[PDB]
RNA sequence: UUACUUAUUCAAUGAAGCGGAGCUGGAAUUCAUUUUCCACGUUCUAGCAUUCAAGGUCCCAUUCGGGGCUGAUCCGGGUUG
RNA sequence: UUGUGACGGCCCGUGAAAAUCCACAGGAAGGAAUAGUUUUCAUGCCAGGUCGUACUGAUAACCGCAGCAGGUCUCCAAGGU
RNA sequence: AUGGGGAAGCUCCGUUUCAAAGGCCUGAUUUUAUGCAGGCCACCAUCGAAAGGGAAUCCGGUUAAGAUUCCGGAACCUGGA
């Protein structure tokens, strides 16, 4: 205490060397990082037609959790289970010469964009989940219209990676249930009611609603200041 | 020569004073005087600013 | 014909400037934070001759606000600046000769030099020896300072553009006769290969629009259109008038 | 999810892991034998009148040497061939394009002795 | 004659302080519903200004001494014009 | 004759570089008692590779068809008048 | 050269530019490697002078022809616990 002094460095505009402040707001980010940020910014600034921006209307976290829990219960069979099943069928057709139908009918979530689109065309699909992160949007941009035409409930969900985990891949971009078990048919119907409440019946409004057109922080502040000084009379 | 400076002893390349082999004796004296005087004036200026603000 | 000399001067082979002896580009301090919110004090370490430049240069040392480092800048010296002098660059710097205030901070009638054309370009206007800029006036809304340039031109520029206070040192230089092709030779030897000048009228018609004839005469009018082309633009380009003029500059 | 403090506004390439080569086959499959061995760097002696005077007087062997040999290899090869200790090696490239080495041995050894051992008087 | 910025265009920087936020006191038209700036220790001197910073706050199983906050405000991640 | 030194003229001409080598504020890292500091003080150990190197350089060794009165950069420089 | 951008292309520009651009000390230095919250950070390829800058050798002797290079003597510099 008697040997310690009070230094304090004065960080005025020309007094002392500045301390190591966090300069994350000024980092010279790499080109790919900058393109990522500016691509998102430009997509927000531009007036996106109702065909896009009907996406980014993803169902909320709670119902997404219920839907993905139901689908995870309806998850496909892994490779080890597939090999087990094939070996058991080989044994069955070896010993009883069974007609390859000893195995029960599977109940799995249908995935694959072409497969699911054909299922919707055939009206087989009970419920269809459409991701929002597909890099070319045209792959699924017509899907809400197709589901509305064929009367199959659809939900725009968050995460093609989530759908890929659901169907044991990295990315699925679409998932679909066409058949259900009676033990959770009631759960599926309850889920479909809310999913339809969000998407299938609000479809006409979603097709009229134009998205985008949001300006940056400084631009919002600028128009705020202009409006404030205009109506301040 | 600059490379010859590497072979010689340290006492040939400096002076026992502070800033020895870099600055002149009169330079060091002028800088000592300037440092002390300007710091004393800084103390006086700080005190006079504080006292005039306290009066105000 | 042939490619004429003023055409050849653009390929930049022997007509590039002789930059060996030069002391560096004479630019203001970069417009970082202190120059626009406060001031920063540097010291004029030395005032030196720059070859090809009639004005002396000032080597001013500033402290680095963010790192323990000394930043040396090469200024265009104004009259009165001396070694050991303190230079104050910034928005809050005082109206003293050698300071680098913005035009918004300086008042009307101020004599400024090394004035930035746009804020942060580190000095473009009134840099030759003896030259200066007059602060004609301000316009705070959509901040613009009107200034008078050394040629008499009116220029509206941003109120954030920096500029050193005073007149450029080394004035009166062109008041002395060179008296000698030798003095002209040494003047241009370290500027560029633009001397001596053969008259185009003394060339052959292959070498110039003016060359040829049994008498040394231009032949056609020496006033050339602005819409002329390279090889044609030799003479008086886009001249509004010619001949001796009875008048003064009148800004 | 917060961010990290970036004290410097400069982005630098991250120090990613640098693996070491683990080839699945050998490149040449047989290491070349010693290109410049003692019998290759020492080609043959030189038996001019001047060279023999050097051997008799200066305690210096004179040799024709591989053009790719240096004084280190000449020293080592003379040591390994003739079991002598050499003092200095001075090489030159002759106007006929061959390396000539003057190898001065120590006082322990006699150049004339070793020349008679090699075979040239 | 204009407004927006996000395309395109022009510059600078090691892309460092951009746009909006407040203790005690000041200019104090404010009819107790706060609109804008400063004390946020930089101007007589050719000095010095760097060790996660000294000081300040609760603890460490103690032998190189420390840890969080603060010093150095928060929010938006549009480097800025 | 050459080198060096202190000077004095000249310029709108003021006669730039880089490697490399030293030095200067700092004490971050150590110890006091058969040792802890010094390889910027003396002494002692070892090594120093590669390529060029001969000769002419000119009224005969270069170029000009040649052993051509031509052309071709430079250093040293005795005595008398 | 590169990064980038032109050009049908041979190639042209550009030389730090709208680029995520690298290297020396002890801890790690063996039931486990050069893997690691171990530190400083930020030259901004390269080529370009046998007259520019630059680490250090002299004397005497020796050959038919080489010598500041060989020999004798006497030194110096650079790099290595």
């Amino acid at each position: 205490n008697p040997l310690t002094h009070s230094t304090p460095k004065n960080f005025g505009i020309g007094q002392a060397v500045q301390p190591k402040r966090n300069l994350s707001r000024y980092v010279k980010w790499p080109e790919y990082v900058r393109v990522q940020r500016q691509k998102k910014i430009l997509s927000i600034r531009l007036k996106v037609p109702p065909t896009i921006a009907q996406f980014q209307y993803t169902l909320d976290r709670n119902t997404a959790a219920e839907t993905f829990k139901l689908f995870n219960k309806y998850r496909p069979e892994t490779a080890a289970e597939k090999k087990e099943r094939l070996t058991k069928e080989a044994a069955a057709v070896a010993e009883g010469k069974s007609k390859q139908d000893a195995s029960p009918k599977p109940y799995a979530v249908k995935y694959g964009l072409n497969h699911v689109v054909a299922l919707i065309e055939n009206k087989k699909a009970k419920l269809v989940l459409i991701a929002n992160d597909v890099d070319p949007i045209e792959l699924v941009v017509f899907l809400p219209a197709l589901c509305k035409k064929m009367g199959v409930p659809y939900a725009i969900v968050k995460g093609k990676a989530r759908l890929g985990t659901l169907v044991n891949q990295k990315t699925s971009a679409v998932a679909a249930l066409t058949e259900v078990r009676a033990e959770d048919e009631a759960a599926l119907a309850k889920l479909v009611s809310t999913i339809d409440a969000n998407f299938a019946d609000k479809y006409d409004e979603v097709k009229k609603h134009w998205g985008g057109g949001i300006l940056g922080n400084k631009a919002q502040a600028k128009m705020d200041k202009r409006a404030k000084n205009s109506d301040s009379a | 020569r600059p490379r010859q400076y590497a072979t010689v002893s340290k006492t040939h390349k400096t002076v026992s004073r502070a800033y020895g082999g870099s600055r002149c004796a009169n330079c060091v004296k002028e800088r000592i005087i300037r440092a002390f005087l300007i710091e004393e004036q800084k103390i006086v200026k700080k005190v006079v600013k504080e006292q005039t603000e306290a009066a105000k | 014909g042939r490619v004429i000399r003023n055409q050849r001067k653009g390929a930049g082979s022997i007509f590039t400037s002789h930059t060996r002896l030069r002391q560096g580009a004479a630019k203001l301090r970069t417009l970082d934070y202190a120059e626009r919110h406060g001031y920063i004090r540097g010291i004029v370490k030395q005032i030196v001759h720059d070859s090809g430049r009639g004005a002396p240069l000032a080597k001013v040392v500033f402290r680095d606000p963010y790192k323990y480092r000394l930043r040396e800048e090469i200024f265009i010296a104004n009259e009165g600046v001396h070694t050991g002098q303190f230079i104050y660059a910034g928005k809050k710097a005082s109206l003293n000769v050698g300071n680098v205030l913005p035009l918004g901070s300086v008042p009307e009638g101020t004599i400024v030099s090394n004035v930035e054309e746009k804020p942060g370009d580190r000095g473009a206007l009134a840099r030759a020896s003896g030259n200066y800029v007059i602060i004609i006036g301000h316009n705070p809304d959509e901040n613009k300072t009107r200034v008078r340039l050394p040629s008499g031109a009116k220029k509206v520029i941003s109120s954030d553009a920096r500029g050193v206070i005073g007149v450029i040192a080394g004035g009166g230089r062109v008041d002395k006769p060179l008296l000698k092709a030798g003095r002209a030779f040494h003047k241009y030897r370290l500027k560029r290969n633009s001397w001596p000048k053969t008259r185009g009228v003394a060339m052959n018609p292959v070498d110039h629009p003016h060359g040829g004839g049994n008498h040394q005469h231009i032949g056609k009018a020496s006033t050339i259109s602005r819409g002329a082309v390279s090889g044609q633009k030799a003479g008086l380009i886009a001249a509004r008038r010619t001949g001796l003029l009875r008048g003064s500059q009148k800004t | 999810k917060a961010l990290k403090v970036r004290t410097s506004a400069t982005f630098r390439l991250p120090k990613t892991l640098k693996l070491a080569r683990a080839p699945k086959y050998a490149s040449k499959a047989v290491p070349h034998y010693n290109r410049l061995d003692s019998y290759k760097v020492i080609e043959q002696p030189i038996t001019s009148e001047t060279a023999m005077k050097k051997v008799e007087d200066g305690n210096i062997l004179v040799f024709q040497v591989s053009m790719k040999a240096n004084k280190y290899q000449i020293k080592k090869a003379v040591k390994e061939l003739y079991e002598v200790d050499v003092l200095k090696v001075n090489t030159l490239v002759r106007p006929n394009g061959t390396k000539k080495a003057y190898v001065r041995l120590t006082a322990d050894y006699d150049a004339l002795d070793i020349a008679n051992r090699i075979g040239y008087i």
